[PDB]
Parts: C-alpha cells; structure tokens; sequence
RNA sequence: CGGGGGGGCGAGCCCCGAGGGGCUCUCGCUUCUGGCGCCAAGCGCCCGGCCGCGCGCCGGCCGGGCGCGACCCGCUCCGGGG
RNA sequence: CUCCGUUGCCCUCGGCCGAUCGAAAGGGAGUCGGGUUCAGAUCCCCGAAUCCGGAGUGGCGGAGAUGGGCGCCGCGAGGCGU
C-alpha cells in the first residue's frame, strides 16, 4: 500500500515476526545465518592453524 | 589537553544575550483595528439569504475582508449573544467577504433576525 | 574466586580493515581556519626566510634571572595609577591652605613609557636603562632603537612581552620603558643590572649587526637532507 | 550510465573509521561479475577489478 | 606525515654467553564463501557516599573520576610542480 | 515546588551540502450517496464516512499480565507465610 498509508497501519501488517522480518526474504536470512557460521568457524580454523604454524616455528 | 576527535573546526557556540532595550522603540502599542464592531459590517437581506435564514438556521453576513473564521465566530458570538456551529466564507466578486454562519440547533435564526433588525 | 566468570576481554584490534578505528587527537589533520592557518604560517616564514639583523635582535632576549630583577626594580617605580593620581593633587590642595605649601615637593623618579618619549630622552642621554619589547607589531616602531641606544651609550635591553612591559605602566601594551633617575638606596641594584645587560648587548654590536637569522628549513625537509648525508658518508666512510 | 559505453559498478566498501558504508562508482573492468569482492590499495593482489 | 621511539611473530646481517643483545627488513597484523563488526571491553590508578570489619587508601555494597588500551616529538591539512 | 513543567548555566552528541523559488498537468493523507437553487453545488443539508494534529492531568476498556514452587492451615473447594 501507498507508503504514507503505512502510518495508519498496525505494526503487524508491516513485518513478519522474525529476524530481519519484513525487510529480508527468508531465503536470504537463512543463508545469512549459515553464512554467519562458516565465516565465524573458519576464522577459528585459521586461528588454530596459525597457532600451530607458530608452535611449529 | 581536550583532544580533537573530529578533523573539522566548527565554530564555538557562544553565549548570546536577549534584547534589554533602553526604551520601547515605539511609545504605545497600536490600538486593535479588527473589532466586534468592525469585523462585521452588515447582515445581508437578499431573498437568497432570507431563504437561507429561515430554512437552514443561518445568518448571512458581509464581513471585513481580512477576517478569519475564528474571528467571525468570536465576533458573531460576542454581539448577538449567540453561539455559532460553523462559519463558511467566500469573497463576492466585488471584494466583499460573505460569511454565512450556522447557529447551533438549540437556537434560532428567525428570532435573531428580528433582534438585529433584519427581515 | 572473587571474579565472576562472565567478565571477559573482547580486546579489539585496529589494524587496517580489522575493527573500526578509534578517536586519536588530530591537531595536525584538522582544518585550521583562515586566521589560524595564516598566523601559523607567518611564524613559519618568519623563520624560513633570511631575516635581517635589525629584526633578528628582536628574538634574542633577557632570561628569567635578569628579567625578574628588572620587573622587581620597576615595581617600586610604576607611574601613579589613576586614584593614586587624585590623592597626589587632593592632598596638596588641603596642605596648601592649612600648614604651608610652596608646592613643588620632589617629583619622585618614575618610569617613562612610549617611544617618541623615550627616544627624545635617549637622544638627550637622560637614561640609565631602556627596556624594549620584542614582539611589537609594526616592528618599524622599534627597529632603530637599539642602534640609537648604543650610539648614545645608553644601556638598552629587549624583554619579552609588550603586555607584561605594558602592565608596569598601567595599560594593555607598551613598546619601551626607561629609568632616568633612581632612588639613592635603589641604585646598587640598578647599577647591578646595567653592567650585566651591556656586556650582553651594547658591547656586542658587530656580532648582532651581522647575524642573519632564519634560513632554517622544515624538520621534515631537514630529516630528509640529513638522511642523504648518511648515504654519502656511508658510501665512502665504509 | 547514459551517454557512456562502459557500464559502471556500485561497490560498497565501508568507512574504516566511522560505522557506516561508503559506496562508489568504478568503471566496470571486463570480467567484473556481480558479487565480487574487490580488493583496493597498495598491498592488494594483482587480479581483475 | 616526517622523524623518532614500543611490539613482536618472522627473515638478512652484525654482535652473542646460547640467556640474550645490536644493526637491517617486516610489519604494523583484515583474500576460498551478497556473512557480522560504532557509541570499549580488560587492566590500572584514584575520589564521593553507604554498609561491614575497625587502622581505616582492610573488606563489602552503592556511586562516580582519570591513565593505559589507542607508543613520544614536531613546523609546514594531505598528495604533484617550482 | 510533591512531582511536574519551564527556563539559566555547566558537561555530552550531531558529517553533509547549501541564504531561498520550481507542478492549478510531475511528486503529495483524507468524501461520498441522497437531497437542494434562478444562479451555486465531493461547497449548502441529511446520512453515512474519513485523514492529520492534540489527549497532559491520562477519558474508558483490553494487552504488559498474572504462574509455578516451596511451606504451612483447610475434608475439599480452599486460606496464609515465604
Ligand atoms: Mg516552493
Ligand atoms: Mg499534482
């Protein structure tokens, strides 16, 4: 609906009840989740490989 | 040592005082010229206005052209110890501002016509 | 354990592109408005250029040890304030028409303030010492004065601060000052300064008169030009 | 970009210094696909974009 | 930024006692994936109140402040000419 | 002078981007049936509406929100203490 109309409407008509709800489209949130592991985890895997490279050296 | 976080210089915000004038700059305050005798000039008595009084609980007024509705309302109220539901103004081709004033239902136009002398 | 397990560390790292950078002082990386920028690079030019002797002498100045004796000495001696003036007159008006008064008294010796006052009584050899401010704005007004002072054989000196020199005499600023006479008791301290000053000034002139005083580059340039003389030394000193 | 043979590319970095996101307009080098990280500056590696 | 100075994982050289030091480099630390990243944690050092021990810069509770973190100094806001 | 408001100063935070005008056809919330005049009618009236702003003191409902545990006392519905 024509955007100024949103000021009349209730909160619940404008989102869906979630993370990134009503701005982002599920399919991209659920990748943003399981990207946000594997970025995080593989800093840990580089963190320990770096620690083992300096333990070797 | 009050370090500069930002790389702009913005002017310092100074103190700036309030007018303490040594005289008033004009002697007296101007007498108010839009009054409860001046803002209303005359009620119309046209047939399409008698017809409007009797049928619609209104009164048709010519009004001073700088008048607002809350001025016309606190005029018509002040004078014909009346009270006003709503005001509704136009400018006649002639420059005369009309304003036809609906009077609250408790209260009649056809009586307050004869008080103000029209009819 | 008086150490709740939760309070941790979260130590950030501000390498390029890592965690976002914090707030350093930037006073050199900031936009210095047009008075400042300007006044900043007057002081630079005024070292960068080859400044003349006559304008140089207005850098080399007195030191704490000498300066503070001078400004002690003057404090016996500042010209009458206003109010202090009034009771010099008012007391003579009552003393005249009561208990005798020829009314010359003896005008106690005091300072002398401005330039075209000083220079006359330097050109008259009527001065023991002359104090000159260094920072004077049109330098014109005190360029000569040292030269003039040494020709008349008058001890001159260059104190810092036209303000603190212009605070003796009760004003904002002053460019010169002078003791013509002194109180008898106070003459040992005057003649103590005089001999100390003119070893250091009047009897220097062919050291002062021919000393140009700028021609000094920026430390950024100097650091670079010197870093090439470690290249040229260590080419054929090794 | 009208009146211009090259396509542009909007490339969002982020300001290394204020929490925000600067965006720019590089002239698209050929082989700029959409979704590329583009490395910039002295220490950057030698590849396209 | 230019100098300086910390760091230090590391390389060259110099020294060395085999602990280590000096000089040189390197860094100044973010590259497999449309991921997150500000308003500061941590340590330190202090002060107000309040409570407990009572000596109270002992301890608790409540509430603040500064230092490091985030090296120090400068003289041209950075770059290119002249 | 409660608490609130208002203002004074002190500390704290804020990039912008150009003093300003430019649409009766571009961008821009919300009004429509019926009635009515000689001439006017989303304009007047009747009825149905609707937007924006205000609502402080909060006008009134409803949400926040009404458990569980433990411990007693009560047949049991249950009551109380924590
Ligand atoms: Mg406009
Ligand atoms: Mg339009």
């Amino acid at each position: 609906v024509r955007p100024k109309v949103l000021m009349r409407l209730s909160k619940t008509k404008k989102h869906v009840s979630r993370a990134y709800g009503g701005s982002m489209c599920a399919k991209c949130v659920r990748d943003r989740i399981k990207r946000a592991f594997l970025i995080e985890e593989q800093k840990i895997v580089v963190k320990v490989l770096k620690a083992q490279a300096q333990s070797q050296k | 040592k009050k370090i500069r976080t930002s790389p702009t210089f913005r002017r310092p915000k100074t103190l700036r005082l309030r007018r303490q004038p040594k005289y008033p700059r004009k002697s007296a305050p101007r007498r108010n010229k839009l009054d409860h005798y001046a803002i209303i000039k005359f009620p119309l008595t046209t047939e399409s206005a008698m017809k409007k009084i009797e049928d619609n609980n209104t009164l048709v007024f010519i009004v001073d052209v700088k008048a607002n509705k809350h001025q016309i309302k606190q005029a018509v109220k002040k004078l014909y110890d009346i009270d006003v539901a709503k005001v509704n103004t136009l400018i006649r081709p002639d420059g005369e501002k009309k304003a036809y004033v609906r009077l609250a239902p408790d209260y009649d136009a056809l009586d307050v016509a004869n008080k103000i002398g029209i009819i | 354990k008086v150490v709740n397990l939760l309070f941790e560390k979260r130590p950030k790292n501000f390498g390029i592109g890592q965690d976002i950078q914090p707030k350093r002082d930037l006073t050199r990386f900031v936009k210095w408005p047009r008075y400042i920028r300007l006044q900043r690079q007057r002081a630079i030019l005024y070292k960068r250029l080859k400044v003349p002797p006559t304008i140089n002498q207005f850098t080399q100045a007195l030191d704490r040890q000498t300066a503070t004796q001078l400004l002690k000495l003057t404090h016996k001696y500042r010209p009458e304030t206003k109010q202090e003036k009034k009771q010099r007159l008012l007391a003579r008006a009552e003393k005249k028409a009561a208990g005798k008064g020829d009314v010359p008294t003896k005008r106690p010796p005091v300072l002398r303030a401005g330039v075209n006052t000083v220079t006359t009584l330097v050109e008259n050899k009527k001065a023991q010492l002359v104090v000159i401010a260094h920072d004077v704005d049109p330098i014109e007004l005190v360029v000569f004065l040292p030269a003039l002072c040494r020709k008349m054989g008058v001890p001159y000196c260059i104190i810092k601060g036209k303000a603190r020199l212009g605070r003796l005499v009760h004003r904002k600023t002053c460019t010169t000052v002078a003791f013509t006479q002194v109180n008898s008791e106070d003459k040992g301290a005057l003649a103590k300064l005089v001999e100390a000053i003119r070893t250091n000034y009047n009897d220097r002139y062919n050291e002062i008169r021919r000393h140009w005083g700028g021609n000094v580059l920026g430390p950024k340039s100097v650091a670079r030009i010197t870093k090439l003389e470690k290249a040229k030394a260590k080419e054929l000193a090794t | 970009d009208p009146g211009r043979g090259a396509p542009l590319a909007k490339v969002v970095f982020r300001d290394p210094y204020r929490f925000k996101k600067r965006t720019e307009l590089f002239i698209a080098a050929e082989g700029i696909h959409t979704g590329q990280f583009v490395y910039c500056g002295k220490k950057a590696q030698l590849n396209i974009g």
